[PDB]
């Protein structure tokens, strides 16, 4: 059992603490010169781990005044281990990531500290790092913002704070670069995640993509949202509540083929439209307002979905964003292409040592263990949960259940202790900030709109009469300190109002009343039409809800809604655990190519001659080129060998260097290895008329040209062939197999492109 | 808009008559035209025989509006304010050893498609010359065309010099005067000075049988 | 298909220079090669050159009489000649040829000061 | 391995008795099953009876109680006394052995038993 | 009434699992066009019955 | 006559099938032959040898 | 060949083809293994052959096996064709739990492991009876009920721990693993049929010319089964710009014989039923009738069978494709075949195709099931062979997906790159 051993060590850091007590500043900044030269003579870090560990106690106690308690000690070695550290919220999971970050920076490979947004980020950043930077290292913070050489700055920095998606995107950017000179990163050393079970688990059904723009088309867009918005909601189209999908029906078929002139809209030339219409339908039917995106400043921002603010470069792919700025009447701008593409879980899985702590990590220990080979470890907490947990109170109608939390709201305003309640989107938290207007309660609303006030809206939300309307922004990572008083009135009760998406998510938002000890109250007030219960509740339980009659003043007290409630809220989480089941064996299809393209494209960059690399290209293009000629089948004579002298002379040999006489009656071996000793005394004259790192900057052009080019193609022929996969499995295959011989076989016919087009450009050039 | 809405592949009709020394000539084609890569892929045929002038003297003859146009450049151009109006240019080009080109063209989106009209009427000509002596190389070199505007005709006036390779082994430099207005009377847009950077291929098809013209040209525009 | 020229030095005006185009991609065998010259503020002007090898071959009547382009195949090369050049003759000499596109050299500054 | 002389196969009128005596060479008989088995023309033979090694003696509902068995070792011979005689009864007869639980069993040659 | 005909195959594969109680009931040449051995070597497992949007960083 | 007609159909519909071609057909006739005479030596040695083992165990 | 030495230089690879073929040399071991209480000498002495081993015997033309063994994994098959036809809107809760995803399919799964249990127990019983009825009563020593459950429990066991065995030889081995149980069942009882063929032995010729009429019927079966007909299918959600190829197009690909072997299922049950509730009555006129129109080795009994295999491949091909649920799949994914829209009209154009291609391989499937009563009548076999029946399709199916398992996981290795 390891957690009689984190209690071990942390007994033996207990101890020396006691010795590192009394040492100045400038003795104790000295240690990590002190250990950095034995870990370079001879010792390891888990040799180096209790004395790193008393001193970077006596380093937070002399810094920020707070002296780690031995769960943070134990929560810091299970870091250390590369597990998952599962303390509770509001334990103290920032001080325990200060403890392993600074063991393994010492090393001078540099530790990339993980959150869920940049608020976090930049709180810890500037927190924590005033403790590394008393000890000596250098924090950096990576920033959406930055520019490439303020990013180089804070990679170079021995401890890095970023957010998930800033080091998926400087990853796909590296790879993007023309000049090795240009990557931001260094090797992948040490991730320490907080919040692992956003990152890994829940972001990690999504993919990072980085998209360039391609040519603009506005017409179509135009003309199918003027469609769209004459269409009878019923009649003409059917919206799908379970999974958001607007169809036409044929009454809106045969208007779509009446409005445009077209005869049949499911033809293969017609596609393009079909396409506009349902993206139409999706922009105005399945996307609503403020929900999914926000319009700012004559721009659709899109609201994130797991941290609840925005995302202001990211558009919605495949003509979706266009969609919607059409119907919102903006200007629509040009479309994207993919350049690059990773998912959050084959990124964490390039990193040498990954680590992580959260608060809510048990119920997916193993998915930690499937995937990432990382052993969730709870930890005590010091101090009892004294937060109480009331169960739901769950309501007929939205209005009623709206009208009880704006009582509760009232009746815990009137006492003096602050409350926080929490929507999910944008538009319920200004209706129920309208709520609490009327009625004359003085509050403050932390939507994804209201991003700028937050650092003042946290300091504020504890304290006495402090009302706070707040979206998913606050509840992930948030801490809200109480004010004087606010202690014996039982501060921050939390009201949420709805059910998220697991267990895990409605239990951060608890984890936002509980807070090391404090008292607190966490009232969760759901209705019956509430989305997650409109979706995915059985449809036995959805017909008794004129049963219980129409009033809605007080809840439904049965036991068959309760656990209708709770099984809804399990076919999310079930569909979520599919969904991202699936995504990550088809990108582990993607994953195996992505790594052997950047791998060699990386080596082509960093090259100082590439006479090799081109020749073996020239080579294996010009066997191909012998064998698609020459067959093994008709050998006497029925060979076509002057289609083959074209060939040559039209790619590899200007025009006039080869006739039919010097390859005549040959093996395809020696008339190879005729041509390319042609090929390579050309070659020969090429380097030494055209210069010796000329020659180089010119073909690492070519090279990097043709791999970019190529990629791209194949990603998006790749995307195509995992939209037609489970078609495949229609024929009693399995599509799994199918998509990776498939794969394989796209692979390597552009690979064998890329060659081909390195070679004519090389040698017709 | 107007040109704009003509992102995708455009169909282009070309339809040439003309006159050199009392000698006819008559030669049609099709093709099509891109702009947002900005290229012109043109199968042309001679149809009344054999070319008085050759081909090369033909080919600025042969439809501007299909640049590539980046970012920057989009406010600058007139090519994409008189269509889908249409369009009229008219060239004085005079060979120098030689005599002149008073080519007379609408080049205009008819029904759809971008048809070019010409009559060419070519005077002050000697036959014993390089032109209808036929010294020209089945080729066309890349040139920059220089753009400006005038506002007592509110059109555009290009200057611009082409180099033909003749086969003896000297050029034809050979100036051309164009005068460029539109059909409409719409948004007019005059920008200041700038430049097509544009260059070509002239080829054969080996399974076509008569004597035809196949062109492969690009166009890029720059200065502002 | 990279021109690249060279030979080019400051050639007093009573001495003759050949200046060679290497040039890289295609056979100057069935190419017509020809030499441009841009003085610094001229126009780019056509100097000399022949087309379709050795049987006919052009210049320009500033160098009528002068000057003599030639060519070898087996060193896949062009060369001029400076034979009898004047001060007035100052430019940065060019290579041009045209095998589906046009290709232009770098440019050989020779001055005659 | 162990040959089987079944001898007693003689004419009876339909309504009498008769002895079989299968003779043995070899002389261990820990043996898993021994028995007697018909094989008519008109065929798939029935397993007429059969003695465990613990002596614990089985017989089809057909010739139940009219048949009685009877082994004794040391001295190799294995007894079927038939009673109650009828013309169905008519048969070829074999004797068997099977030595263990997973062997192969050894039959023997021929005893017409022509019950008319 | 498709429920008809599929609950009637069902009670015929259980046929098909309980049939073996016949083999030398009513033939008395036992198993001399029994086809119960046949339909127990004969068959293998049916195969099984068949049955957001995407965002872009831009550069 | 509606049968002719649908058999007519039926001959048109397998014109669209994608029969495997003759070099797939001789690799798989030979996959399929050399898996069920492998496995029937295989199984033919290991009942032998359990028969063996079986004999001498009893 | 060389690929086989490809695979086992692969590490992988051999290993799993070494735990398969290990887990087969188990199943046989335990294929020797007696059952309790069964008295292994009348079971030897029942049979009409000579067969190899005590417990294998050739009763009824098929080489019976009556270890522990002996019911394989058949309860695992009709228990898993029973709960797919109880999941078709005849069971309400089993057409929920395949509408949840994941986790209501391993409702589903677990419900088939019980009953597989349940029905194991069932068919043991009325096993051990049949037998002991065909030996006379001398089959099971001690004719109690406690006997007859001993030895019900044991051989449910034995099925039990087959099918655990398939677990394994599917999670840590080469392929399917209750497939390749079925596939070692089969095969492994080609042995002993060979050797009758020899111990039978003009005749050399004889014996020719049903080897290649075998070799010619594994080719048509081959070509049949590895056919798809590909319908196209167009997506209207996403741009595909860019030059798309159209050579890995998505389509939607319909065997020729969708259904499988199942059809064969229905149609023996069809022709064992009115025999075994006909000997219930004992012996008479009607009951001599329905013995002998029933026996599908007569040109009646054939015709019943040819006819019940054709309309049950026509049934279990629209129950396996079930054109209106593809259709609603392709509705709600965004899916269209081009020309045709995509709500009824789709459903009604993969009908049209699934009715002309179910007749091609209800055709092809009976004719390959009535094939070995003409290999027994007209080339003078025995008639222990079966030579060619629905086994020659199992054989041949588990043998192609296994190839097609291995060399996908073959090429993960082949991933070459530019540089090389
Ligand atoms: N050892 C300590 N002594 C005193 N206060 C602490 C200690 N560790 C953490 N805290 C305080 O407890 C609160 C816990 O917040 P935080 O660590 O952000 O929670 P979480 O663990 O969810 O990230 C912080 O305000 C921090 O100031
Ligand atoms: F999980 Be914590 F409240 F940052
Ligand atoms: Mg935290």
């Amino acid at each position: 059992r390891t957690l009689n051993r984190y209690e071990k060590i942390a007994n033996d850091i207990d101890a020396i603490r006691g010795d590192y007590e009394n040492l100045s500043d400038d003795a104790l900044k000295h240690k990590t010169i002190e250990f950095k030269e034995r870990l370079e003579k001879g010792a390891t870090t888990d040799d180096l781990l209790v004395e790193a560990f008393a001193v970077v106690r006596e380093a937070s106690r002399r810094v920020t005044g707070m002296f780690p308690f031995k769960v943070q000690l134990m929560g810091g070695v299970a870091l250390h281990d590369g597990n998952i550290a599962e303390m509770k919220t509001g334990e103290g999971k920032t001080l325990t990531s200060t403890l392993p970050v600074y063991l393994n920076a010492l090393t001078g490979k540099g530790v990339h500290v993980v959150t869920v947004n940049e608020y976090l980020a930049s709180r810890d950043a500037e927190q924590m790092g005033k403790i590394f930077e008393f000890l000596g290292l250098t924090v950096g913070l990576n920033l959406n913002s930055m520019s490439k050489d303020e990013k180089r700055e804070a990679y170079a920095a021995d401890i890095t704070y970023s957010t998930n998606n800033e080091l998926g995107f400087d990853y796909l950017r590296d790879n993007m670069v023309l000049y090795k000179e240009q990557m931001v990163q260094r090797p992948l050393h040490f991730a320490v995640i907080d919040e692992v079970d956003s990152i890994l688990i829940d972001e990690a059904r999504t993919p990072l993509i980085i998209s360039g723009q391609a040519a603009k088309s506005t017409k179509l867009y135009v003309q199918a949202n003027a469609f769209v918005r004459t269409l009878k909601a019923e009649k003409d189209y059917t919206y799908d509540i379970k999974t958001k999908a607007v169809q036409l029906t044929e009454e809106g078929m045969t208007k779509a083929e009446k409005a445009f002139g077209i005869d049949n809209l499911f033809d293969v030339k017609h596609v393009a439209l079909n396409h506009h219409i349902n993206q139409a339908l999706k922009a105005h039917v399945a996307m609503q307002k403020d929900v999914d995106y926000v319009v700012e400043d004559g721009q659709v921002v899109i609201v994130d979905s797991f941290t609840g603010r925005l995302m202001k470069g990211r558009r919605y792919s495949e003509g979706l964003h266009q969609a919607i700025e059409a119907k919102e009447g903006l200007e629509i701008q040009n479309e994207s292409m993919t350049l690059a593409t990773i998912t959050f879980q084959n990124y964490f899985r390039m990193y040498e040592k990954l680590a992580g702590m959260t608060g809510t990590a048990k119920t997916e220990e193993e998915e930690f263990r499937n995937i990432y080979n990382m052993q969730v470890v709870t930890i005590p907490t010091n101090r009892p949960v004294v937060r109480d947990d009331r169960p739901d109170l769950i309501y007929r109608t939205m209005e009623g259940k709206f009208k009880a939390v704006a009582e509760d709201v009232a009746q815990r305003y009137m006492t003096g202790q602050p409350v926080l309640v929490g929507t999910v989107a944008v538009e319920t938290s200004e209706l129920i900030s309208k709520l609490l207007k009327n009625k004359g309660i003085p509050h403050q609303v932390l939507n994804a709109k209201n991003h700028e006030r937050e650092a003042q809206i946290i300091e504020e939300a504890g304290q006495k009469g402090a009302v706070t309307i707040a979206t998913n922004m606050a509840g992930r990572g948030t801490d809200i300190k109480l004010g004087e008083g606010v202690k014996e009135l039982g501060g921050l009760a939390v009201v949420g109002t709805e059910r998220h998406e697991s267990r895990r998510i409605d239990n951060q938002l608890r984890g936002r009343s509980g807070r090391q000890g404090d008292p607190g109250i966490t009232q969760f007030y759901l209705s019956m039409e509430d989305e997650l219960m409109r979706r995915f509740g059985a449809e036995r339980t959805m017909a008794m809800l004129d049963r219980f009659g129409m009033d809605d003043s007080t809840p439904i007290q049965s036991k068959m809604v309760s656990r209708a409630v709770e099984s809804s809220q399990k076919r999310v989480e079930g569909n979520n655990f599919d969904s991202r089941k699936q995504l990550l064996q088809y990108d582990d299809v993607l994953r195996q190519q992505r790594e052997v393209i950047y791998k060699q494209r990386f080596e082509v960059i960093d090259s100082e001659n590439l006479r090799e690399i081109v020749e073996n290209m020239i080579k294996s293009s010009l066997e191909r080129a012998i064998a698609a000629y020459t067959p093994r089948e008709e050998l006497p004579e029925e060979w076509k060998l002057d289609g083959l002298v074209d060939l040559i002379n039209t790619t590899y040999l200007d025009e006039g260097a080869l006739e039919k006489s010097d390859i005549f009656g040959k093996e395809p071996d020696e008339m190879l290895e005729l041509i390319m000793d042609r090929i390579i005394t050309k070659y020969n004259e090429k380097e030494e008329q055209f210069g010796k790192e000329q020659m180089r900057e010119f073909e690492k052009v070519i090279v990097l040209r043709a791999v970019d080019s190529k990629w791209m193609d194949h990603i998006d022929a790749m995307d195509q062939l995992r939209q037609g996969i489970h078609l495949r499995a229609y024929a009693q295959t399995n599509p799994l197999r199918e998509y990776q011989m498939e794969g394989f076989a796209m692979f390597e016919h552009m690979i064998e492109s890329i060659e081909d087009e390195v070679a004519k450009f090389v040698m017709k050039a | 808009k107007g040109e704009e809405l003509f992102t995708g592949v455009v169909p282009i009709l070309v339809e040439l008559d003309g006159d050199v020394n009392g000698h006819k000539f008559s030669v049609s084609g099709e093709g099509e035209g891109d702009a947002t890569y900005g290229k012109l892929t043109l199968k042309f045929i001679c149809t009344t025989g054999k070319l008085p002038v050759p081909w090369p003297t033909l080919v600025t003859t042969f439809v501007q509006c299909f640049s590539r146009y980046p970012d920057h450049m989009k406010r600058h151009d007139f090519f994409k304010s008189a269509m889908p109006e249409g369009y009229v240019q008219e060239r004085t080009i005079s060979f120098k050893d030689d005599g002149n080109y008073k080519t007379r063209a609408e080049v205009k989106f008819e029904g759809d498609t971008l048809v070019n009209r010409i009559e060419l009427k070519g005077i002050d000509f000697k036959e014993d010359g390089n032109i209808l002596g036929h010294k020209l190389e089945y080729n066309y070199n890349s040139h920059n065309v220089y753009i400006t505007a005038d506002k007592q005709k509110n059109g555009i006036k290009a200057n611009f010099k082409i180099r033909h390779n003749i086969e003896d082994g000297s050029v034809q430099l050979a100036d051309h005067y164009q005068q460029n207005t539109p059909i409409g009377d719409g948004p007019v847009l005059l920008p200041d000075n700038h430049y097509l950077s544009t260059q070509s291929a002239l080829s054969k098809d080996p399974n076509e049988k008569r004597d035809h013209m196949v062109l492969l040209e690009f166009v890029t525009a720059a200065g502002i | 298909v990279a021109l690249v020229e060279s030979g080019g030095a400051l050639v007093q005006p009573g001495g003759s220079l050949r200046l060679s185009c290497a040039a890289s991609g295609f056979p100057v065998n069935r190419y017509s090669m020809r030499w441009y010259r841009q003085a610094p503020g001229k126009e780019r002007e056509w100097v000399a050159g022949m087309s379709s090898a050795g049987d006919r071959s052009s210049y320009e009547d500033s160098v009528k009489g002068r000057f003599t382009i030639s060519r070898d195949d087996a060193r896949n090369t062009v060369y001029l000649q400076m034979n009898s050049l004047k001060p007035e003759d100052t430019a940065v000499y060019y290579c041009n040829v045209n095998v589906g596109f046009e290709y232009w050299g770098q440019g050989t500054q020779v001055t005659v000061s | 391995q162990v040959q089987l002389v079944e001898t007693g196969g003689g004419l009876v009128q339909p309504g009498g008795s008769l002895r079989l005596s299968c003779g043995a060479s070899g002389s261990i008989f820990n043996m898993y099953a021994m028995g007697w088995y018909r094989q008519a023309p008109g065929k798939r033979r029935e397993v007429v009876a059969r003695i465990a090694t613990d002596d614990s003696t089985m017989y089809p509902d057909s010739v139940k109680g009219r048949f009685t068995i009877s082994r004794d070792n040391a001295k190799n011979t294995v007894y079927l006394q038939m009673n109650s005689l009828k013309p169905e009864d008519t048969a070829v007869y074999y004797c068997y052995y099977q030595r263990t639980v997973m062997s192969q069993p050894y039959w023997g040659q021929g005893t017409q038993v022509t019950v008319s | 009434a498709k429920k008809t005909i599929l609950f009637l195959l069902t009670v015929l594969t259980t046929v098909l699992v309980s049939g073996w109680v016949v083999l030398g009931a009513q033939y008395e040449d036992g198993c001399s066009g029994v086809v119960i051995l046949k339909t127990l070597h004969m068959f293998e497992v049916p195969f099984l019955l068949v049955g957001d949007s995407p965002h872009s960083y831009h550069s | 006559q509606r049968v002719t007609n649908f058999f007519k159909e039926v001959v048109r519909e397998l014109k669209k099938v994608s029969w495997p071609n003759r070099k797939e057909l001789v690799n798989y006739t030979a996959v399929v032959l050399a898996t069920v005479a492998f496995f029937t030596v295989f199984f033919a040695v290991i009942d032998l040898g359990i028969s063996q083992l079986i004999r001498l165990v009893f | 060949f060389r690929t086989i030495s490809n695979f086992m230089r692969v590490s992988d690879i051999r290993n799993k083809i070494i735990f398969t073929l290990l887990m087969l040399i188990v199943f046989r071991i335990g294929t020797f293994i007696p059952v309790p209480s069964v008295n292994t000498d009348v079971l030897k002495l029942q049979d009409q052959l000579n067969a190899f081993g005590v417990l294998n015997i050739f009763c009824g033309g098929a080489l019976q096996n009556f270890s522990i063994f002996a019911m394989g994994v058949m309860p695992y098959i009709t228990a898993s064709i029973i709960v797919q036809l109880l999941q078709m809107d005849v069971v309400p809760k089993f057409a929920e739990w395949s509408k949840q995803g994941e986790m209501g399919r391993r409702k589903l799964a677990q419900f088939t492991r019980y009953f597989t249990i349940v029905l194991g127990f069932i068919q043991a019983l009325g096993m051990s009876y049949g037998f002991n009825n065909l030996a006379g009563g001398m089959l099971i020593q001690n004719p109690g009920i406690g006997t007859y459950l001993l030895i019900a429990v044991v051989l449910t066991a034995g099925t039990a721990f087959l099918m655990w065995l398939g677990e394994q030889i599917t999670a840590k081995g080469v392929g399917n693993g209750i497939s390749i149980i079925i596939f070692a069942g089969i095969v492994s009882g080609i042995p002993t049929i060979l050797n009758q063929i020899y111990a039978q032995t003009l005749n050399i010729v004889r014996l020719l010319l049903v080897a290649l009429a075998v070799v010619a019927v594994i080719v048509g079966v081959i070509y049949i089964q590895q056919a798809f007909r590909k319908i196209p299918i167009q997506y209207a959600k996403r741009l595909e710009g860019r030059n798309p190829v159209g050579g890995h197009s998505t389509h939607l690909p319909l065997k020729v014989n969708p259904a499988g072997v199942i059809p064969v299922i229905f149609a023996v049950s069809f022709l064992i039923a009115p025999p075994t509730i006909a000997s219930f009555f004992g012996t008479n006129d009607v009951t001599l009738w329905i013995r002998r129109t029933f026996d599908y080795t007569h040109p009646v009994g054939m015709t019943i069978y040819v006819v019940l295999i054709i309309a049950f491949t026509y049934f279990y091909a629209f129950v396996q494709v079930n054109p209106e649920q593809m259709a609603d799949n392709l509705k709600k994914q965004g899916g269209y075949i081009p020309g045709i829209r995509p709500g009824k009209n789709t459903q009604e154009y993969v009908t049209r195709i699934l009715y002309r291609l179910t007749l091609v391989g209800s055709l092809f499937l009976a004719f390959i099931a009535v094939l070995p009563v003409f290999f027994v009548n007209f080339a003078n076999l025995p008639p222990s062979a079966q030579i060619g029946g629905t086994s020659l399709l199992i054989v041949v199916g588990v043998a192609l997906e296994t190839m097609k398992q291995l060399e996908s996981q073959l090429v993960k290795r082949h991933y070459r790159g530019f540089i090389k």
